[PDB]
RNA sequence: GCCGAGGUAGCUCAGUUGGUAGAGCAUGCGACUGAAAAUCGCAGUGUCGGCGGUUCGAUUCCGCUCCUCGGCACCA
RNA sequence: CGGGGGGAACCUGGGGAACUGAAACAUCUCAGUACCCAGAGGAGAGGAAAGAGAAAUCGACUCCCUGAGUAGCGGCGAGCG
RNA sequence: CCUGGUGUUGGCUCUUGGUCGCGCCUGCGUAGGAUAGGUGGGAGCCUGUGAACCCCCGCCUCCGGGUGGGGGGGAGGCGCC
RNA sequence: GGGGGCCUGACUGCGAGGCCUGCAAGCCGAGCAGGGGCGAAAGCCGGGCCUAGUGAACCGGUGGUCCCGUGUGGAAGGGCC
């Protein structure tokens, strides 16, 4: 009845018999971990769907308030406007047929795509067979390619999160930073807890929202109730 | 099924409970025979019956005890001894008590009871615990002394 | 008639006989079964006092025997 | 119609990350075979019924499509 | 003490059939009829509402006319109703 | 006629399968110190071995090695990169 | 009939009025409305160069609709396209 881990302290601070509730959690994630470079909190989660038929492959958003900065970036992909627009409203890759080509040799750092009409098809089949589906090739359903990457970059870094079903069914984001406002943990919290049931592809069969967790980075880890 | 019991406890372990033995289980295999019979109100009463009736019985030992038990343990209890300032040539046997107190002062208790092991004679007077009802002990003050 | 129920008769009729379904679930009836039939319980015994029977209809049967039973 | 099942090179069997394919038997060349068979060595040798598909990448994973087999219920 | 045994037709229940029709004929149909039985009567039967019906009412049961041959019942067909 | 369920058709008992709850435990294509099951957080962790040096042991197999420990101990290691 | 362009009417609502019919069928169509497309536009397009590629009614499915629901609100079931 002893274990290697000494975060025991922590661990001791957590007691999962109970999945309690969002707001209760932020308290407790905040309370639970600032170790080395205080807290970074995430939620991670699965819900009964299935790989097969990926009518429930989801994936997607939904920019839940609060300031950003840094993640799984992204390509600003178009023509001198967007550079412009996209570039500062939030785009750290910024090209477009340009960065494309420059790709195809063998410069790029962009796993997530945001292709505006204006070099769509430059991106989408100049870079098609290049980025392949490492997630990068800028498909239209997947907040990575339209009209305003300014807009999608521009919330990549002023606050945002994203969508993305693991192997199995979960998902991973942030809904609250660190020492952060519990009720501001608790509001991106409920935020993405929407955002996620919208996402919901109509072929669940049963129990959907499964395993609803909310834990950290290097932290503890409990389930919480996505509603009250 | 309400299987309720006359000589069992499981197995026949008499009147402790009742039980599911499944219809005819439990019915001409089990109780036919005779180790118990089944609900009715007439049973499950009877059982109230009888059980209150031990409730009734119990609480009174409890109070003949009491009167008992007080009138005693508060008056004292004397008796003449036959020797020189020690043992007596003979010996003082709880029992000996139990006529002595019985019929030379009013109140028996039977002998086997009490608290003695050895009979005392040592002559003077002892005060012991001599248990009476089951954990209402009745302990006195028996001053026993040579007539001398 | 000698065999009835005791507690109540049950020795009757019956008519019977089938189609097939599909019905609420693609289609019509399927009928042709005009069939006539029986339908019956057990029998059973103990003792009035050191000697005896039973006979009787299955259930009613446990209800009566645990009565008479009363006694 | 439903469900379980079989289908890849002349014959027949083999994989659950898929992400790398044959194998045993007949066919071509070569030792042994002084004949033969048989023996060994090799080669040749292929869509895993069809299609797309999830899927980097799956032929064994998804959904629907052919010919076959077994056993139910369809046309009133 | 009582039964039992009868009785043209009517009564209650008990079991309960082909024709013929549906120009065949298997659901369907003649029908719960013909017919065998038990049993009560002088009539049995039913008979004082876990009824009706939808307005805020009715008010035991039986028999007649009306209720529609409409509501409706079905190889929705013969028909039955 | 044979035939699952089921009611009378009751006691004791050896046992083995599926499925979930949970703790454990597993993850070997070639370059890859290195047997990466994914996808996350994401530059540190720990000192209850005071330690990664070594000891044998409990274990798991595609040599290697992964894992849980008893011990022996004396600012050190690994993550980072 | 042979070639090229662009395009969907190989449209709903409907049709006066006739060929042939004993029933039912089946076949002919200017013309009015919306409504598009052909061409600039005069006018053509309600499938094909035509006469054969066909089946009542039932019963049941489905996509509508959003009329019926059995005291009423719903619903099963449900009426018409």
């Amino acid at each position: 009845p002893k274990h290697g881990k000494r975060y025991r302290a922590l661990l001791e601070k957590v007691d999962p018999n109970k999945i309690y509730t969002i707001d209760e959690a932020a308290h407790l994630v905040k309370e639970l971990a600032t170790a080395k470079f205080d807290e970074t909190v995430e939620v991670h989660a699965k819900l009964g769907i299935d790989p097969r038929r990926s009518d429930q492959n989801v994936r997607g958003t939904v920019s839940l308030p609060h300031g950003l900065g840094k993640q799984v970036r992204v390509l600003a992909i178009a023509k001198g406007e967007k550079i412009k627009e996209a570039e500062e409203a939030g785009a750290d890759y910024v090209g477009g047929e340009e960065i494309i080509q420059k790709i195809l040799d063998g410069w790029m750092d962009f796993d997530a795509v945001v292709a505006t009409p204006d070099v769509m098809g430059a991106v989408g089949s100049k870079l098609g067979r290049i980025l392949g589906p490492r997630g990068l090739l800028p498909n239209p359903k997947a907040g990575t390619v339209g009209f305003n990457i300014g807009e999608i970059i521009r919330e990549i870094k002023a606050g945002r999160i994203e969508f993305r079903n693991d192997k199995t069914g979960a998902i991973h984001a942030p809904v609250g930073k660190a020492s952060f406002p519990p009720e501001k943990l608790a509001d991106n919290i409920r935020a993405f807890i929407r955002a996620l049931e919208a996402h919901k592809p109509e072929g669940a069969k049963g129990t959907f929202l499964r395993s609803v967790y909310v834990t950290t980075t290097m932290g503890p880890s409990v389930r919480i109730n996505p509603h009250s | 099924m309400k299987v309720i019991l006359l000589e069992p406890l499981e197995n026949l372990g008499d009147v402790g409970q009742v039980v599911d033995v499944k219809p005819g289980y439990a019915r001409n295999y089990l109780l036919p025979r005779g180790l118990a019979v089944l609900a009715t109100e007439s049973n499950l009463k009877a059982l109230e019956a009888r059980i209150r009736a031990q409730a009734k019985r119990l609480a009174e030992r409890k109070a003949e005890a009491e009167r008992l038990k007080k009138i005693l343990e508060n008056l004292t209890l004397t008796i003449p001894v036959r020797a020189g300032e020690t043992k007596i040539y003979g010996s003082v046997t709880a029992k000996d008590i139990a006529e002595a107190l019985s019929r030379q002062h009013g109140v028996t208790i039977d002998p086997k009871r009490l608290a003695l092991e050895k009979p005392i004679k040592e002559l003077g007077e002892y005060v012991l615990t001599y248990k009476p009802h089951p954990e209402v002990p009745i302990q006195l003050k028996v001053s026993v002394v040579a007539q001398e | 008639m000698k065999e009835g129920i005791h507690p109540k008769l049950v020795p009757a009729r019956i008519i019977c006989g089938c189609g097939n379904v599909i019905e609420t679930y693609s289609t019509k009836p399927e009928i042709y079964v005009e069939v006539c039939s029986k339908c019956h319980p057990f029998y059973t015994g103990q003792q009035r006092f050191v000697d005896t029977e039973g006979r009787v209809e299955r259930f009613q049967r446990r209800y009566g025997d645990s009565y008479r039973k009363g006694r």
